[PDB]
């Protein structure tokens, strides 16, 4: 079966640009079964270019396929921001139909400074039997962060997952989260939970704890 | 407008028989053809599952044709999908999607689309809500950090507001993920000045559908 | 049925009379031309088709009638004179675990003409591309079979049907109607009816 | 019902060509006419601006008759006016009538009417909200008072609302002026006792549509 490869994998512009994503295939495909698709996160799909020649209806005259053969792209004529969501691409001319992986674009903003906050667990999560440590990181640009936890100096890791959220229709920042579930087993023996934090922009590791 | 109405969500035991139509009214042309895509959350689409009403030639991937069936009917206009031996691998959204044809010929392309299906398979607990009051020591001077954790829950229809509903600004909801045990566990923050802190107080409002539970 | 073969029988009188009185009928309509008097009149040539249909459209070969039986495989005319000759076949077109021998056209472009038998086995379009020989999303195959089997329905019974097209041209009549004959009564003065003379 | 569809609003530059619409379905009867009259904020009608339908025989007033132009159109039924030498007087907005007639007689009065089409020439701007938080010296007791201003727009489809929308009663949005230099500026105030200050805060929401900027 055919396969599909999509090369940018995330690429970042400014509004007000040009954009140019690419879709290619292993071998040569026939370019008369070629279909390109807009799908919204948390939302139904649809169609954008079919046949890779001509548009949809609704579809503003922006959207300019371009590549035959094995090679196929698409052009973006303004970049006018209301479709930042990931594209995908369908060659739907053999038996076996494939898609690809699929392409997000961002919005380009200068390097901010995230945000730490430290939660203690609360007294009732301790009453019935559970506990929990939470460090919270906000107002940060670059989606590419890492946080380690400091338990008594000890470098601890697998009990621990973090969440991620959209952009905003503000400033265009993210949020992220950590949960560190433990039980009261080792909470009654270990009192110092440091959340280190290190991010691109911050050039001195910030580390924040309690007792 | 041209839509196709597809069911709800629903939710079966490790292994049963899972049946999900999508009835439209172009399906009555002896031409017309509907897909059936699965994509789960964050993961791209994984097969096409495709029939053709009229001369039925059907034609699987390579992981299934051993475990799924599709079926047609023309005469209520409504599909049909069964697939059996149910793991814990299926917990995604299954979509619905047939272009629109006429009655001698159809067009080049999927046009039309259908809602979403959510399929989960886990048991059911009831669910519950913890304080995360703020520390003295996070507090830098005007900026303040609150929230509360609601962990314990299989379905998560949850809508977080604050100050009785009186709040649409600094609003922060975590998606939810899924634990170990198979519990989900949500995360929600706000931002509020830290001169506020002291004089006005308020709560947080949580919500469930499936055991009408509020705080 | 969307091959159909006719035959041409003519050069002598109509007696259809041994014919068993074809216990299974099922099916007898005569739309301009009598039961009781068919002999009297004297025919050129007469035409017969052959085919099988199912049970749920023995009611479409007629004039005046739609569909895609009617309309991809087989079409009358409006003005047609003749009488309906069919019977049952599920004793013999039936076999063990169904029977697959029978196949119909599904997608044309257009309808048949009246007397029209077309055996192409070229693939149809049903969208904007060519088909390049290759079955894909907007090329499908016009012909499928029927799935005859002996545990069904009456709707699915086979229905053999023969299609009397009596015709009289413009040129010496042939097919005309069985005559008798009487005695030899001698010696009386009587009348006789000869082939001519009276 | 019978009713004649018009033209949406269009903004110009000062001194060039406009074209404004109005179809309908009764100029089909080689008897129809069709009236355009401009009425501004407050002023009363201007003129009369008549055209028959077939035997054209065109009458303007005084002033008209050396910048403007009618045309007619059977084909279609849509009817149309040209405007040239545009300057700053036109500002304000253009009806369409036509009284209902058959294919022998017409009727003796103008029934039916039009929408409206709203013609403003000036440049663009990016609004913005300033603050007008109350004062301590203007409360009497139980009675206070509090908006927010907006100006430097050149349109205005704004629409004021408070507490996130959860507030019905107590509001007074004034109509919006021209400046000297050709923005406008509206004024909202709302009435609320001077015992819920200091206890419930809340701010203000403003709308505009062809920038997409709330605060």
């Amino acid at each position: 079966e055919i396969v599909l490869t999509q090369s940018p994998g995330t690429l970042s512009l400014s509004p007000g640009e040009r954009a140019t994503l690419s879709c290619r295939a292993s071998q040569s495909v026939r370019s008369g079964y070629l279909g390109w698709y807009q799908q919204k996160p948390g939302q139904a799909p649809r169609l954008l270019i079919y046949g890779a020649y001509n548009r949809a209806t609704g579809i503003p005259d922006r959207f300019r396929g371009s590549g035959s053969g094995t090679d196929f792209t698409l052009t973006i004529s303004r970049l006018e921001p209301e479709d930042f969501v990931v594209y995908y691409c369908q060659q739907y001319d053999r038996s076996p139909w494939t898609f690809g992986q699929g392409t997000k674009v961002e919005i380009k903003r200068t390097v901010a400074a995230p945000s730490v906050f430290i939660f203690p667990p609360s007294d009732e999560q301790l009453k019935s039997g559970t506990a929990s440590v939470v460090c919270l990181l906000n107002n940060f640009y670059p989606r590419e962060a890492k946080v380690q936890w400091k338990v008594d100096n000890a470098l601890q890791s697998g009990n621990s997952q973090e969440s991620v959220t959209e952009q905003d229709s503000k400033d265009s920042t993210y949020s992220l989260s950590s949960t560190l579930t433990l039980s009261k087993a080792d909470y009654e023996k270990h009192k110092v939970y440091a959340c280190e934090v290190t991010h691109q922009g911050l050039s001195s590791p910030v580390t924040k704890s309690f007792n | 407008q041209m839509q196709l109405v597809q069911s709800g969500p629903e939710v079966r035991k490790p292994g049963t028989s899972v049946k999900v139509s999508c009835r439209a009214s172009v399906f009555s042309f002896d031409t017309s053809a509907v897909q059936w895509v699965r994509q789960a959350r964050g993961q791209p689409l994984e097969w096409i599952g495709w029939i053709v009403f009229g001369s039925s030639n059907t034609d699987y991937a390579q992981k299934f044709r051993d475990r799924v069936t599709i079926t047609g009917d023309m005469s209520t206009g409504t599909a049909y999908m069964e697939l059996s031996s149910l793991r814990s691998e299926d917990t995604a959204v299954y979509y619905c999607a047939a272009p629109h044809c006429n009655r001698t010929n159809c067009h080049d392309g999927f046009d039309i689309w259908g809602q979403g299906t959510v399929v989960t398979v886990s048991s059911t607990k009831g669910p519950s809500v913890f304080p995360l009051a703020p520390s003295s020591k996070s507090t830098s001077g005007g900026t303040a950090a609150l929230g509360c954790l609601v962990k314990d829950y299989f379905p998560e229809p949850v809508t977080v507001s604050w100050n009785s509903g009186a709040l649409t600004s600094g609003v922060h909801t975590f998606p939810a993920v899924l634990q170990s045990s198979g519990l989900y566990s949500l995360s929600s923050v706000v931002t509020v000045p830290s001169s506020s802190l002291g004089t006005q107080t308020y709560i947080c409002n949580v919500n469930h559908k499936p055991s009408n539970t509020k705080v | 049925v969307y091959a159909w073969n006719r035959k041409r029988i003519s050069n002598c009188v109509a007696d259809y009379s041994v014919l068993y009185n074809l216990a299974p009928f099922f099916t007898f309509k005569c739309y301009g031309v009598s039961p009781t008097k068919l002999n009297d009149l004297c025919f050129t040539n007469v035409y017969a088709d052959s085919f099988v249909i199912r049970g749920d459209e023995v009611r479409q070969i007629a004039p005046g009638q739609t569909g895609n039986i009617a309309d991809y495989n087989y079409k009358l005319p409006d003005d047609f004179t003749g009488c309906v000759i069919a019977w049952n076949s599920n004793k013999l077109d039936s076999k063990v675990s169904g029977n697959y021998n029978y196949l119909y056209r599904l997608f044309r472009k257009s309808n048949l003409k009246p007397f029209e038998r077309d055996i192409s086995t070229e693939i149809y379009q049903a969208g904007n591309k060519p088909c390049n020989g290759v079955a894909g999303f907007n090329c499908y195959f016009p012909l499928r079979s029927y799935s005859f089997r002996p545990t069904y329905g009456v709707g699915h019974q086979p229905y053999r049907v023969v299609v009397l097209s009596f015709e009289l041209l413009h040129a010496p009549a042939t097919v005309c109607g069985p005559k008798k004959s009487t005695n030899l009564v001698k010696n009386k003065c009587v009348n006789f009816n000869f082939n001519g003379l009276k």
